């Protein structure tokens, strides 16, 4: 359970990044 | 949403064959598809639909009009809680400072699950706010990881 836990969290961070980058272009 | 998981699931709630199903099983409908009311929800999305208020069944038809016309309510209802996430943090904090250092962040998100780079996190961290011991107060940073 922690490292889907983690996993899930990275998912949340990579979707994060994707949406400040549509923000600069 | 998919409306075939959706529909087929519609048919094993209808052991009547009637096309419709009780009123009260709507919330074990909404339940079984994969949202997360509570009854009040479900009861407020009956009465705001003069319609439905008594009707004694409901159809499929009518049960996805209802869905698409509070989907952002429902939606919400399945969305990522703060407290999900702390897990990963807690297992590792044996005295429940709170803090992670940035040394174990990084390690954590580029070296174990769906792996981060480098490059990711150092973007990452410019949101966030690292003490003068290199530590990061972690709710705050799963709080903010998630709004918006």
């Amino acid at each position: 359970s922690v490292l889907r836990t983690i996993t899930n969290l990275q998912k949340k961070i990579r979707k994060e990044l994707k949406q400040r980058q549509l923000k600069q272009e | 949403s998919a409306t075939r998981a959706n529909k087929d699931i519609f048919t094993l709630f209808d052991k009547k064959g009637q096309g419709a199903i009780a009123k009260d099983s709507l919330g074990d409908y909404l339940r079984a598809i994969g949202y997360n009311p509570t009854n009040q929800l479900v009861q407020d999305i009956i009465n705001a639909d003069s319609s439905l208020r008594d009707a004694s069944s409901l159809t499929l038809d009518q049960i996805t009009g209802l869905i698409e016309v509070n989907e952002k309510e429902l939606d919400a209802t399945t969305k990522a809680k703060t407290e999900d996430f702390v897990k990963a943090f807690q297992v590792f904090d044996k005295e429940s400072t709170g803090k992670v250092s940035v040394g174990d962040l990084r390690y954590m998100l580029t070296g174990l699950g769906e792996k981060l780079t480098d490059a990711e996190v150092d973007e990452l961290l410019k949101g966030v706010e690292v003490d003068s011991n290199g530590e990061i107060d972690y709710k705050k940073f799963i709080e903010d990881v998630l709004r918006q």
